[PDB]
C-alpha cells in the first residue's frame, strides 16, 4: 500500500477545519400532554 | 426497550470470586441505573445494589456492601438515544449459600421517585 | 424476610384474586413505595406494577394496586391462562433499594 | 444551576421545562459581500421569530411559555404514560416520535381558540 | 365547512366572524433581479403584520381575534341595527361605510386602554 | 393636555406614565444610494421594537402598557421614597440612577414569570 499527496478540491481544506462543526435549526415550540386544561 | 445478555454458568467453589458481566444496547446505556438481584436456593430474592453509570456513584445493600465489586464501562454511542455499554459484578467471600441466578437490570426512569427501580432484566447466569 | 406477603392462593378463570405484602413499620407502608413483579421460577422477571397503583408500560389493566397504612395489595382481575407464577412485592423509596417480599404462588387451574 | 442556552438538551422533559427563558432570550438576539448576507440573516431570523409568535397568538398563548389548552390527548399520537414522558424522555427525542401528528395539532390548537373567544363575545353580550 | 382564504368575502358579517383563524395564517407566510425584489417583499409583509399587531397592543386585545372594548357605538358612525349588519352586510361593506371614521375609533380604543391599566394600578395600590 | 411625541420628557414620572401609547404609537411607524440605506433602516427599526416586545413576553407583560410584577424593590437600586420619585424626578433622570441596575431587574422578571405559570401549570393539574 503506498501513497501520494495531491489535493487541489480547495473545500478539502476547509474540511480540515469545519469538521468539528455543524449548523442546527432550532425549533422552540413543542406540544406535550399533561391533566392541565384551561378554565371557561 | 433493549436487551442486557449477561454471561454464561461459571461453576467455582466456596473462597473464590466470580465477575458477571452485563452488555446492554437499544438504549443509554449511561441515563439508567444498573441493578443486581439474585434469587438463592436457601431464600427468596435479595436486592444487592444499583450504580449510576453516569454519576458513577453506587448504593448496595448492607447485607452485600463488603463483598460485591461494582464497575461499569464506559457507553460506545451507536446513534443519538441509543449505546452499547458494559457492567460487572464480582462478590468476595463466596460459599455455597450464595448459590443462584444472579440477573443485572436497568432502571426504570431518569427522573422521579422510582429511578433506579429493576425495570429491564437480563436472562441470569447460574453460579456455584 | 420482614416483608411477609400472602404465602400462596389459587384462583380460577375469569375470577380476581388478591395478593397481600405487609410487614413491620420499619418497611410498609404510608413511607415507602411498593413494586410488584411476576417472577418465573429463577428467569425472567417483569416489572408490573411502580409506585403503589401506578402499571408499567404495556401492562395489562387487569393488574391493580392498593396501599394502606399496614398492607399493600395486588389484584388480578379476570384471569387468563398464562397467570400461573410467582408473585412478589418490594418496599423502597427514592434514594434506597429493594425490600423484597416472601412470594406468592397463584394457581389458576379450571 | 444555570445550564445555559440549550443546556437540558440531554435532560428529561419535566427538567427541560423550567429552563425555557434561557432559550426564549437568545432567539431573536444571540448567545459588501456579507453585507447582504448579513442583512438577509437579519431579516429570516424575524421571520423565523413572528411565525412562532403567529402560533401562539393564534392559540391563546400569546405570552405564555407553558400554556394549557382545550385539545385533549390523542392516545393516537403517544400512547405513553405521565410519568414516562416527562421523568424519562428528552424533548429531542419527544418531537421525533410525535413527528407526523405535529400538523394535526396546530390546526386543534386554533379553532379551539376561535371558538372560545366565539363564547366569550356571547358571554358578555347580556 | 372550510372555505379557505377569504372564502366568506362574500357573507355576511356574522358569518365570516367565525372563519378568522383563516385569513390569520395566511397574513404572514402565504397561501438579482427579484432577489432585491423578493427582500423587498419580505421586509414589507412584517412591517404591515407588526402594525396590525402594533394597534391590538395597545388596545389591549393583544392575542384577541375577537375583541371587546369600552367604546361605546356612536350612532353618528352607522346608524343602522345590529341584526341588519351581521345578517345583513358583509365585511367589505362594512368597511366602506365606516371608511371616514375609521380613524377616530382606533384613537379612542387607545386612551381607553391606558386609562383602564392606570386605573388597575390603582387597584392593585393597596 | 396633548403634548405629543416625547411632550412628557421634562415633566414627573407620574405625569409622563398617562401619556404613553403617544411614544408608543410612533416606535414602528413615526411622528439606489438610500434604497440599501433606508431598507437598512426598516430592518433595524422592527428588530429593537421585537427586543422590546421580546422582554415584555418573557416578563407576563405582554400587551401591557402599566405592568406590575412580583420583583420587590430593592432599597440598594435607590433608597428614594415613593412621593420623591413620580412627583419630583423625570423619566430621563431616573434611568440614569437605575442604569447600572437596570440588567439585574430584566432577569428577575423572567424567573419570576417561568416560576409564575409552572405553578399555574400545577394550579390546573386538578
Ligand atoms: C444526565 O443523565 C443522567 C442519567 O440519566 C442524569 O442522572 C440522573 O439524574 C436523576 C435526577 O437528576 C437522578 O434521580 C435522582 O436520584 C436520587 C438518588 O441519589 C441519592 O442517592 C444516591 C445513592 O445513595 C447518591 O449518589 C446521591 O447523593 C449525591 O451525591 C452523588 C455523588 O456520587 C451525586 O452524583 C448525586 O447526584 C447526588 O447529588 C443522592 O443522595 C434521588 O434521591 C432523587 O429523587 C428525589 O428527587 C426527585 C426529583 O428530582 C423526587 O421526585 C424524589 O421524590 C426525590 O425527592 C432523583 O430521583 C438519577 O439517579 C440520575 N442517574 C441515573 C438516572 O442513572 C442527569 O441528571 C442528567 N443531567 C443532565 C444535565 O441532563
Ligand atoms: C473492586 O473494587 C476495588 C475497591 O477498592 C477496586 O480497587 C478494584 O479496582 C475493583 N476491581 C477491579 C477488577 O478493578
Ligand atoms: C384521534 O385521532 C383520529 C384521527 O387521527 C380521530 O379519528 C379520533 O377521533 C381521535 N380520537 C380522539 C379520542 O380524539
Ligand atoms: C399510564 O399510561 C397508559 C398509556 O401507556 C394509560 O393506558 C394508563 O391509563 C396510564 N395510567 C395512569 C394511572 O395514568
Ligand atoms: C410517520 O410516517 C412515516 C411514514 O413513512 C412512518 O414510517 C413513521 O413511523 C411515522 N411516525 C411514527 C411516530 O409512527
Ligand atoms: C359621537 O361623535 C361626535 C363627534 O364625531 C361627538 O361629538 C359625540 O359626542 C359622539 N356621541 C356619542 C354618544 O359618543
Ligand atoms: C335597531 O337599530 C336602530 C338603529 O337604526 C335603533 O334606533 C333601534 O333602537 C334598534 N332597536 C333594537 C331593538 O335594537
Ligand atoms: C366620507 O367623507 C366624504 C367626503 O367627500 C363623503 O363624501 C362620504 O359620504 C363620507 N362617508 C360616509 C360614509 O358618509
Ligand atoms: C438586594 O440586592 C443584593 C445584590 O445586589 C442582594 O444580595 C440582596 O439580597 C437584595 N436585597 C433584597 C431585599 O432584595
Ligand atoms: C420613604 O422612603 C424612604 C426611603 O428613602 C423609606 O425609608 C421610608 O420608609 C419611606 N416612608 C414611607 C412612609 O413610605
Ligand atoms: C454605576 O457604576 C459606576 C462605575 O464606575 C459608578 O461610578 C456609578 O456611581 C454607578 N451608578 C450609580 C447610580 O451609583
Amino acid at each position: 500500500e503506498t501513497f501520494r499527496p495531491g489535493g487541489g478540491d480547495m473545500r478539502d481544506n476547509w474540511r480540515s477545519e469545519l469538521y468539528k462543526y455543524k449548523v442546527v435549526k432550532i425549533e422552540p415550540l413543542g406540544v406535550a400532554p399533561t391533566r392541565c386544561k384551561r378554565r371557561v | 426497550q433493549g436487551q442486557l445478555v449477561q454471561s454464561g454458568a461459571t461453576t467455582t467453589k466456596p473462597g473464590s470470586s466470580v465477575k458477571i458481566s452485563c452488555k446492554t444496547s437499544g438504549y443509554r446505556f449511561n441515563f439508567y441505573h444498573i441493578n443486581w438481584i439474585r434469587q438463592t436456593a436457601g431464600r427468596g430474592p435479595e436486592w444487592m445494589g444499583w450504580i449510576s453509570p453516569y454519576s458513577g456513584d453506587k448504593n448496595l445493600a448492607p447485607a452485600f456492601q463488603d463483598r460485591v465489586n461494582m464497575t461499569t464501562d464506559t457507553e460506545v454511542p451507536v446513534t443519538s438515544f441509543t449505546s452499547t455499554g458494559a457492567a460487572y459484578m464480582e462478590i468476595r467471600n463466596l460459599t455455597s449459600d450464595d448459590t443462584g441466578t444472579y440477573f443485572c437490570a436497568k432502571g426504570l426512569l431518569r427522573d422521579g421517585s422510582s429511578t433506579w427501580l429493576p425495570y429491564l432484566w437480563g436472562q441470569g447466569t447460574l453460579l456455584t | 424476610s420482614v416483608l411477609t406477603q400472602s404465602a400462596s392462593v389459587s384462583g380460577s378463570l375469569g375470577q380476581s384474586v388478591t395478593i397481600s405484602c405487609t410487614g413491620p413499620n420499619s418497611v410498609c407502608c404510608s413511607h415507602k413505595s411498593i413494586s410488584w413483579y411476576q417472577w418465573p421460577p429463577g428467569r425472567a422477571p417483569t416489572l408490573i406494577i411502580y409506585e403503589d397503583n401506578e402499571r408499567a408500560p404495556g401492562i395489562s389493566p387487569r393488574f391493580s394496586g392498593y396501599k394502606s397504612y399496614w398492607s399493600a395489595y395486588l389484584t388480578i382481575s379476570d384471569l387468563r391462562p398464562e397467570d400461573e407464577t410467582t408473585y412478589y412485592c418490594c418496599s423502597y423509596t427514592h434514594n434506597s433499594g429493594c425490600v423484597f417480599g416472601t412470594g406468592t404462588k397463584v394457581s389458576v387451574l379450571g | 444551576v444555570f445550564l445555559g442556552f440549550l443546556g437540558a438538551a440531554g435532560s428529561t422533559m419535566g427538567a427541560a421545562s423550567m429552563t425555557l427563558t434561557v432559550q426564549a432570550r437568545n432567539l431573536l438576539s444571540g448567545i459588501t459581500v456579507w453585507g447582504i448576507k448579513q442583512l438577509q440573516a437579519r431579516v429570516l431570523a424575524v421571520e423565523r421569530y413572528l411565525r412562532d409568535q403567529q402560533l401562539l397568538g393564534i392559540w391563546g398563548c400569546s405570552g405564555k411559555l407553558i400554556c394549557c389548552t382545550n385539545v385533549p390527548w390523542n392516545s393516537s399520537w403517544s400512547n405513553r404514560n405521565l410519568s414516562e414522558i416527562w421523568d424519562n424522555m428528552t424533548w429531542l427525542q419527544w418531537d421525533k416520535e410525535i413527528s407526523n401528528y405535529t400538523q394535526i395539532i396546530y390546526g386543534l390548537l386554533e379553532e379551539s381558540q376561535n371558538q372560545q373567544e366565539k363564547n366569550e363575545q356571547d358571554l358578555l353580550a347580556l
